[PDB]
């Protein structure tokens, strides 16, 4: 007599003559907000700045900065295989991720399936040298090996022509995958949309935390050029992440634990 | 879907008095897109749900 | 290949694969080849007649004949290792079995002898087999990739 | 037909293509064939008996758990339905020298209770668990029974002593997955019996009651033989 | 249906009778069913792959024996074709937990010859043999041919290099004969090839031809299951 | 009898009942890819790097 | 050919149901080109062999 029912529903007489009178006001929205917000899926393509990179920290000289990134947004707290490195509980230092945390990191691990493109800004704000005329460059990678988040130099000021050559050929950028280029003193943004290729997968786990140190199958490889003068150190790139057009969500099964803490001190 | 200017043809945003279908379920055709689809196939206030 | 070089440049493939087999022998070469598909791979003995799809062919009437392996896969799509990759691993042994069963490959196509070769005479015979390949009806390539960048005409110096 | 044969027997020529369950015969030449003509009649097979076959094997219910209450002692239980109804001897004989399997596994809970018996457990489903690094499974708390409320679950009590049946559905990113390779069931989901507080009973009774969970594979699409043995 | 649930999910409660393949539930109450109500869509089996099925296992020919003539030595084999079908490994774990067999036990002998090998041998087959104290098997004899070519026989040659594929009924006094009791398949009719000279060869070649028997069983009626373990 | 055809070609039973049945799956394409390549006339016109010059 | 918002009126990439006539071959006419040419004359799914 619905008296184990695993939703429940037996509704018993509530203080209320009218059953559910605010569906009966049509014009409520004119009155208090100018919008009404009835889905997650429509307020999933905002974009929000998810993380900063600077270039001048990883070669010397005139290089080619490259970084390899998920296309999935890393998250954001006290990670075993985190990107940086804060002061902990204990007064000493523990991996941190000093990223957002962002309405995409924050519903997908309540869901078990993932599947979609996922679309990404690249801002590239900041100071820079007046003797400029880099180009910033997405593109792809393969689907069979997921690249974990790393930072690659590549020099370009050698005496050969050819030993340049060579470096500007170690780069995904040369290779038949598909890439956006866009100058830096003309347009600065990229706007670029990852697509779901996969080797015949469905979809993939999407209560998976560990991007940062394993990466995932729709990874993005960014360039941009960088010297090594002064005024390029404040030179830096800005994530805004956001959800493609064929982007779906699984089965929904109940939210994470989840944790509340502010940021730690950065060392 | 993919068509010229098609922000001015929605509602967009907010009351569109026959637009308070929000107590409604939306059906997805078995092998329906987000683009060219549902969006034109429950009603006009189906880009109130992200489509 | 012609099958090899129109897939390079891809990162997954699906379909199924044509097989020619082709016995060079003279008219009084008798005998049955026995052509077992295997998803995984095949045991190190004899292999039974259950538990494996195989079709035991006699050569007297089809001395040449075409084998389509079709997609018995857990996936959709298999990865592509690329010509590249290819010249590092195994794919015909002649000796033992090759190993399949891999998310690169279909299985393993493999020929034994059901009976034995009759000869007209005490000559020694040398029989040979040709295996001629190609792409059957469903084969399909997608993922465009970095699997021709490698690559070159010119020779190693 | 003709050529000195008696109504006894048959000499005749069959095809040159032979084909039997998976093997195929090209023949160079069309064989003989001697039939004995034995044609058996009615009352010479049991009728009745199609109900537990062998291409329905999978669908026969193995009891995959047992389980006891004992009043004043929770039940925290933890298990894997998958790697309990494909880890059984029996089964293992009949998915052996196939490769593909594709199933859908319904499981039945039975409580047996009493009407002085009370209090309430939870068993809930968590459908694919292989890179996931959230849900925990750890000792008991409280507070694992608002996240497990969310996941396939039902409410199992001893004074109604009713209810359980979940349907658990296949979900997996590839189709087919393999039978061969190593731990190919462990991580497509598991179940957890979580008790909110305790067994209790009104007169003071201390006898243990049983839990019982059964198993069976519902829809079976079992395919693609070869000669592994099949893990 | 109604009480709290969404399109993801269903709540329900099923009957008080539950049967899936011999097992049969009789409930005292009717219990809860939790539904994730996952239909999946076409293009996530594979089509055109139920030929080699798991109902159909008996049916798939396996490789019973496998001589070989050569030039100046005569074949006299003997061989129990239901005794080697059902003496296999991969068969006696499909016909393991039932008792009940009733088959039919075709067979097919192959040979690959050459047009310069000749002579000719005859395989015959005995149906029943359980009290039968005549039908002797024993060495080569020229005369036991006359006695062997009423039995069920096929011709085999090297020259034109063809034929051969009998039937073997069921024939046996009883319907269903056991599989759990020993030499239970041993007694139900057997095969002799006898040679009527020598293989010869008309080049002087000396190289050996291959004569390989194949059997499989036709309509099986395997139904009633037991727990012992069957021979 | 094709005996010697210079493309082969003699069909001998397989182990399919159902010839070639991923042309039959016409919405393989909304799960899997997203898009399916036929040509290399389409794919020859995406840019691709080939060398810099100072 | 060279019209105005070409790539709106593409089914363009993809598996466009009737667009499984990929095992078809491209009939070319005998002096055609490829812009004002098979991509009308073959059928609307001329697009995924590249004209």
């Amino acid at each position: 007599d619905n008296s184990n029912n695993p939703v429940g529903g037996n509704p018993i007489d509530n203080y209320g003559t009218e059953h559910a009178p605010l569906l009966k006001e049509d014009n409520q929205y004119l009155v208090y907000q100018g919008e009404r917000i009835v889905s997650f899926k429509d307020l999933l393509r905002r974009y929000q700045y998810l993380n900063s990179y600077w270039p001048q920290e990883t070669g010397s000289g005139f290089r080619y900065y490259t970084l390899d990134s998920p296309g999935m947004p890393i998250y954001r707290g006290w990670d075993p295989n985190g990107i940086d490195q804060g002061q902990d509980s204990t007064a000493g230092n523990s991996p941190y991720n000093f990223c957002s945390m962002t309405l995409l990191n924050y519903l997908a691990p309540a869901f078990v399936c993932q599947r979609g493109s996922l679309r990404h800004k690249w801002v590239t704000a900041g100071a820079r040298v007046n003797s400029t005329a880099s180009v910033l460059s997405a593109t792809r990678h393969g689907v069979l090996f997921p690249l974990p988040l790393a930072e690659t130099a590549h020099p370009l000021d050698n005496a050969l022509v050819g030993d340049r050559r060579s470096e500007l050929q170690e780069m995904q950028r040369s290779r038949l995958n598909g890439t956006a280029i866009t100058p830096v003193r003309l347009n600065n943004t990229l706007e670029i949309e990852l697509p779901y290729y996969s080797i015949g997968q469905r979809f993939h786990a999407s209560r998976f935390l560990d991007l940062a140190g394993t990466g995932d199958t729709q990874g993005v490889e960014i360039a941009c050029e960088i010297s090594d003068g002064g005024n390029d150190a404040n030179y830096r790139l800005d994530q805004f992440v956001s959800v493609g057009e064929d982007f779906t969500l699984g089965m929904f099964v109940g939210a994470p634990i989840m944790y509340f803490y502010n940021d730690p001190t950065a060392t | 879907e993919f068509k010229h200017d098609g922000l001015i043809s929605k509602p967009a945003s907010a009351v569109a008095k026959a637009a308070d279908a929000l107590s409604m379920i939306p059906y997805i055709a078995p092998y329906a897109k987000a683009t060219s689809m549902v969006a034109d196939k429950i009603g006009k206030i189906a880009r109130i749900f992200g489509y | 290949t012609a099958l090899a070089f129109a897939s390079a440049p891809f990162e997954t493939w699906q379909g199924s694969i044509k097989f020619h087999f082709k016995v060079v022998c003279s008219e009084y070469h008798r005998g049955r080849l026995r052509l077992v598909y295997n998803p995984l791979t095949n045991n190190a003995g004899p292999v039974a007649f259950n538990q494996v799809y195989s079709t035991t062919i006699d050569i007297s009437n089809d001395r040449e004949f075409d084998y389509e392996c079709k997609w018995t896969d857990i996936r959709a799509w298999n990865a592509c290792i690329g010509i590249d990759g290819a010249t590092s691993a195994t794919f015909f042994n002649t000796a033992a079995a090759v190993t399949g069963g891999t998310p690169f490959d279909n299985g393993t196509l493999s020929v034994y002898v059901v009976n034995e070769l009759a000869t007209p005479s005490t000559a020694a015979a040398d029989v040979k087999v040709q295996v001629w390949v190609s792409a059957g009806d469903d084969f399909a390539v997608a993922v465009p990739g970095v699997g021709l960048s490698q690559l070159s005409y010119f020779q190693q110096q | 037909p003709s050529a000195n044969d008696g109504p006894s027997f048959t000499t005749s020529k069959t095809s040159q293509n032979t084909t039997s369950e998976n093997v195929h015969f090209v023949d160079g030449d069309t064989p003989w064939t001697y039939d004995v003509a034995a044609t058996p009649d009615e009352t010479s097979k049991l009728s009745g008996f199609d109900d537990a076959g062998l291409g329905e094997f999978l669908s026969r219910p193995i009891k995959i758990q047992q389980y006891q209450w004992t009043p004043g002692v929770q039940l925290f239980q933890t298990f894997n339905p998958w790697s309990d109804y494909f880890g059984n001897a029996d089964v293992l004989e009949k998915i052996n020298r196939f490769r593909n399997l594709r199933c859908k596994l319904c499981l039945k809970v039975l409580i047996n209770g009493n009407s002085f018996y009370y209090g309430r457990a939870l068993l809930s489903y968590n459908p694919y668990l292989r890179n996931d690094q959230v849900t925990v499974n750890r000792s008991f708390f409280i507070q694992d029974l608002i996240a497990a409320s969310n996941k396939p679950h039902i409410l199992l009590d001893p004074c109604s002593s009713e209810g359980g049946q979940m349907c658990l559905p296949f979900i997996w990113p590839e189709n087919y997955l393999d039978i061969t390779s190593t731990g190919w069931e462990d991580q497509m989901g598991e179940c957890i019996i979580h008790d909110f507080d305790v067994l209790r009973h009104a007169n003071g009774g201390t006898d243990p009651i049983t839990v019982s969970i059964f198993a069976w594979a519902e829809d079976v699409s079992l395919l693609i033989p070869t000669t592994v043995a099949a893990q």
